[PDB]
């Protein structure tokens, strides 16, 4: 409506294709892979959204942590509706096992991200670990992440940056996430019918 | 260190005016919000107001001014109207995010707190008595003094053996009085006076 | 600036205590953090939970926040003399910050007593006072008397207590009489009696002029 596109999925709290969007990603970082995504996030003649993991999942980490200056909601710092964006509890970040299995005889489109920051000293400050990881995988996909970690500039007011990916997690099969720290998790997904 | 400093403050009348900056170094200014937050005696604390940009509490809104120089590393909060009420430590406070580089108040914390600096809203000034209680444990007293604070330091001031300074007693002549003592078993030893605002600097060497 | 606290705990070393936060659903059922601050009797408030159940450095293993609905907790394993100040939480409301209204917090000590006379440079001045000391005793609870020439005097002085000490955890109360001179030099005897917990036959201590 306002939006661009990603956000807008991500939920992006500053909007409820567009050219040049005012809206895409708020907090800054990468976005992994757009181009391929868009060919055929187009051709969807049905849609509608719905929750997989909500917030009240885990009890081992500190579940409504991340909003910021990046992501206001009316002079209110809030995040991409749909991520989730995890930080530490009780100064520990337990290595995360969680696994969602589609029963949905319809297909699921899925999103994460990663948070890159710049200070390990902050990187301790968020997740307490110094050296983090996320690794993913469905069927045919692996994926494996690092934090890349030196300094950089403000863009968005923003020193860190963040990476988002993108995947389809077919009929009656799952998705594995692995990490136990910088990590972006999701919310709600997307049922989708192609054309 | 990490030092927050806040400095010139000190007796004003009731709709009088301060002006207190608060002095800051070991980080980026302009990379951190900052705040007030005030403490009245025998009482908690109260947020005043926050810069990144203003925002304000009600109590102080509209006669309280928050502003920053990061050219010269500080940021004063005017307080003009000035009533009774006000009379509080000011401490000088950085905030603190998850979301790092944000210059945002919204939701964040106070890591480092400032010493303070007592802003008293009254009249009229005065400076203490310093006289010795004597042995045969042992101190002295401060007598009949206005405004608060006193500082008590002793033979020198390098002294912490079983040191004891008194919470002060407003009196029925409305002048603060209080106690200074120490400690010791068996048997040249003074304490070192200072009421600031009434430039007073007294010393007073104990024995019997 | 207030979210609800207790007014003081009390405990005992290496036990455990908790304390509550409260708060309506609008500021904590709401979903803002809990932040809590540590402050020593006469010094700046010091950061020591944030994000409900983070700590900076220089804090130890021993403090926990639990933040459950409309309400929040701070507790504290294996206790130390250390530890003892006050406890304030603060969260957000519709902007702004609010705070708690804070929380204070093992042995029986004899207090050791002593009395001073006055000062002469007090004298040639003007009016004259009078102080009897109690050093470091446990419990809080309790009472001076002052006795001239057996009479008990009332109207004449005021009290300050000592903040519980840190590493003895023991309080301590300077009791001042204050007169005037005039009606000061009559009699002889000034005393100060003192009972305590531990007390056994009570404990007078004075002066003659």
């Amino acid at each position: 409506r306002d939006c661009s596109v990603a956000g807008w999925l991500l939920g992006n709290p500053m909007c409820d294709e567009k050219a040049n969007p005012a809206n895409d990603l708020c907090y800054p970082g990468n976005f992994n892979d757009y181009e391929e995504l868009k060919h055929l996030l187009s051709r969807i003649n049905h849609f509608e959204k719905i929750q997989i993991i909500p917030k009240s999942s885990w009890s081992d980490h500190e579940a409504s942590s991340g909003v910021s200056s990046a992501c206001p909601y009316q002079g209110t710092p809030s995040f991409f509706r749909n991520v989730v964006w995890l930080i530490k509890k009780n100064n520990t970040y337990p290595t995360i096992k969680r696994s969602y299995n589609n029963t949905n005889q319809e297909d699921l489109l899925i999103l994460w991200g990663i948070h890159h920051s710049n200070d390990a000293a902050e990187q301790t400050k968020l997740y307490q670990n110094p050296t983090t990881y996320i690794s993913v995988g469905t069927s045919t996909l692996n994926q494996r992440l690092v934090p890349k970690i030196a300094t950089r500039s403000k863009v968005n007011g923003q020193s860190g940056r963040m990476d988002f990916f993108w995947t389809i997690l077919k009929p009656n099969d799952a998705i594995n996430f692995e990490s136990n720290g910088n990590f972006i998790a999701p919310e709600y997904a997307y049922k989708i019918v192609k054309k | 260190e990490v030092q927050l400093l806040e400095s010139g403050g000190g007796l004003v009348q009731p709709g009088g005016s301060l002006r207190v900056s608060c002095t800051n170094s070991g980080f980026t200014f302009s990379n951190y919000a900052m705040s007030w937050v005030r403490q009245a005696p025998g009482k908690g604390l109260e947020w005043v107001s926050a810069i990144s940009g203003t925002y304000y509490a009600d109590s102080v809104k509209g006669r309280f001014t928050i502003s920053r120089d990061n050219s010269k590393n500080t940021m004063y909060l005017q307080m003009n109207s000035l009533r009774a009420e006000d009379t509080a430590v000011y401490y000088c406070v950085r905030d603190d995010s998850y979301d790092g580089g944000g210059h945002y108040g919204l939701h964040n914390w106070f890591d480092s707190w400032g010493q303070g600096t007592l802003v008293t809203v009254s009249s009229s000034t005065k400076g203490p008595s310093v006289f010795p209680l004597a042995p045969s444990a042992l101190g002295c007293l401060v007598k009949d003094y206005f405004p608060e604070p006193v500082t008590v330091s002793w033979n020198s001031g390098a002294l912490t053996s079983g040191v004891h300074t008194f919470p002060a007693v407003l009196q029925s002549s409305g002048l603060y009085s209080l106690s200074s003592v120490v400690t010791v078993p068996s048997s040249t030893y003074i304490c070192n006076v200072n009421h600031k605002p009434s430039n007073t600097k007294v010393d007073k060497k104990v024995e019997p | 600036s207030v979210l609800t606290q207790p007014p003081s705990v009390s405990g005992a070393p290496g036990q455990r205590v908790t304390i509550s936060c409260t708060g309506s659903s609008s500021n904590i059922g709401a979903g803002y953090d809990v932040h809590w601050y540590q402050q020593l009797p006469g010094t700046a408030p010091k950061l020591l939970i944030y994000g409900n159940s983070n700590r900076p450095s220089g804090v130890p293993d021993r403090f926990s926040g639990s933040k459950s609905g409309t309400s929040a907790s701070l507790a504290i394993t294996g206790l130390q003399a250390e530890d003892e100040a006050d406890y304030y939480c603060q969260s957000y409301d519709s902007s702004v910050v609010v705070f708690g209204g804070g929380t204070k917090l093992g042995t029986v000590a004899a207090p050791s007593v002593f009395i001073f006379p006055p000062s002469d440079e007090q004298l040639k001045s003007g009016t004259a006072s009078v102080v009897c000391l109690l050093n470091n005793f446990y419990p809080r609870e309790a009472k001076v008397q002052w006795k001239v020439d057996n009479a008990l005097q009332s109207g004449n002085s005021q009290e300050s207590v000592t903040e519980q000490d840190s590493k003895d955890s023991t309080y301590s109360l300077s009791s001042t009489l204050t007169l005037s001179k005039a009606d000061y030099e009559k009699h002889k005897v000034y005393a100060c009696e003192v009972t305590h917990q531990g007390l056994s036959s009570p404990v007078t201590k004075s002066f003659n002029r």
